[PDB]
């Protein structure tokens, strides 16, 4: 299957704080495995997962180095955006980033990735061509004319297409991270004339699920209602998804749940 | 303005039984700015030691964060999470129902 | 690996 | 030399 890594990373400036708190997050096909933190006791690059570390010293040496560089980068950025929005001092604000690379099944870049967010919204991202930029507000427009002047996109394609893609190949050898989860699933009966029929679907993973009902052949919208997909907190997921019958004609009813590791989509009734 | 608010739900990760053990959480997604309170609470005490996910975002740029703690369901004990945060001038209050 | 953003 |  396809795979991918993720670089996700915030800086946040307080009034009462002097400096801002820069946190990156390192994700592989979708899983935490590290992560750095201003705020720590020492700040370093860390193990998130068992089977990182396997790397050496110099690995972490290196990576921490690196987020210290972007630490700095990130606050000077965070003044610069002060200005280009007219905000005075006394108020909280935040710069977000993603980058990394997706990977086909056969392993070759499928598409890069460098997005740029301020106070949660977006400002600026380098497009899927790589050399090219899309900047929507205004006063975005400053930081695209700097970085279509300097040649960072040249930098990033570098990146995205050579060391994201090198040292992913790695990161996946190294824990060759192919496992799912399937999902058992249950429906539970609520006799609220009517009784609640609810889907449930737990113990899955990855967390990408689908829950359907269905009367006669046809899934049914008619207020089937959901709950966000929600972490056991173990690893795995959990669902629910509900639909509103007349009481008595409850097998009319069957519930579907489709996911990435079961060898063909359940079926479920009542029982 | 810039501030989203949170969405919360209440659940726990084994199904309960009255009496047997089992985890608590409380699901805290969709916020932005990062900053949040969350305390989960027993019959309206204040639970002691809720354990609090590390800081992290989703490809929307909105923020989300798992708090969780033990617990022992029993027929009558009430258990809910309240969220404090910018985007709301009052605490939200979200209470466990083990059917949900 | 984590990247380094354009100076 | 950030944003930028």
């Amino acid at each position: 299957g396809p795979h991918s890594m993720r670089y996700f990373e915030t800086a946040v400036s307080r009034p009462g704080l002097e400096e801002p708190r820069y946190i990156s997050v390192g994700y592989v096909d979708n899983k935490e495995f590290v992560r750095f933190d201003s705020d720590a006791e020492n700040p370093r690059y860390e193990p998130r997962a068992p089977w990182m570390e396997q790397e050496g010293p110099e690995y972490w040496e290196r990576e921490t180095q690196k987020a210290k560089g972007q630490e700095q980068w990130f606050r000077v950025s965070l003044r610069n955006l002060l200005g280009y929005y007219n905000q005075s001092a006394g108020g909280s604000h935040t710069l977000q980033q993603m980058s990394g690379c997706d990977l086909g099944s056969d392993w070759r870049l499928l598409r890069g990735y460098l997005q740029f967010a301020y106070e949660g919204r977006d400002y600026i991202a380098l497009n899927e061509d790589l050399k090219t930029w899309t900047a929507a507000d205004m006063a975005a427009q400053i930081t695209r004319r700097k970085w279509e002047q300097s040649g960072a996109a040249e930098h990033y394609k570098a990146y995205l297409e050579g060391e994201c893609v090198e040292w992913l190949h790695r990161y996946l050898k190294n824990g060759n991270l192919l496992r799912t989860d399937s999902p058992k699933a249950h429906v539970t009966h609520h006799p609220r004339g009517e009784v609640t029929l609810r889907c449930w679907a737990l113990g899955f993973y990855p967390a990408d699920i689908t829950l359907t009902w269905q009367l006669n052949g046809e899934e049914l919208t008619q207020d089937m209602e959901l709950v966000e997909t929600r972490p056991a907190g173990d690893g795995t997921f959990q669902k629910w998804a509900s639909v509103v019958v007349p009481l008595g004609k409850e097998q009319n009813y069957t519930c579907r749940v489709y996911h990435e590791g079961l060898p063909e989509p359940l079926t479920l009734r009542w029982e | 303005g810039i501030q989203k608010t949170p969405q919360i739900q209440v659940y726990s990760r084994h199904p309960p039984e009255n009496g047997k053990p089992n985890i608590l959480n409380c699901y805290v997604t969709q916020f932005h700015p990062p900053h949040i309170e969350i305390q989960m609470l027993k019959n309206g005490k204040k639970i002691p030691k809720v354990e609090m996910s590390d800081m992290s975002f989703s490809k929307d740029w909105s923020f989300y964060i798992l708090a969780h703690t033990e617990f022992t369901p029993t027929e009558t004990d009430t258990y809910a999470c309240r969220v404090k945060h910018d985007s709301m001038a009052e605490p939200k209050t979200v209470y466990w129902d083990r059917d949900m | 690996f984590a990247p380094g953003n354009y100076p | 030399g950030g944003l930028s």
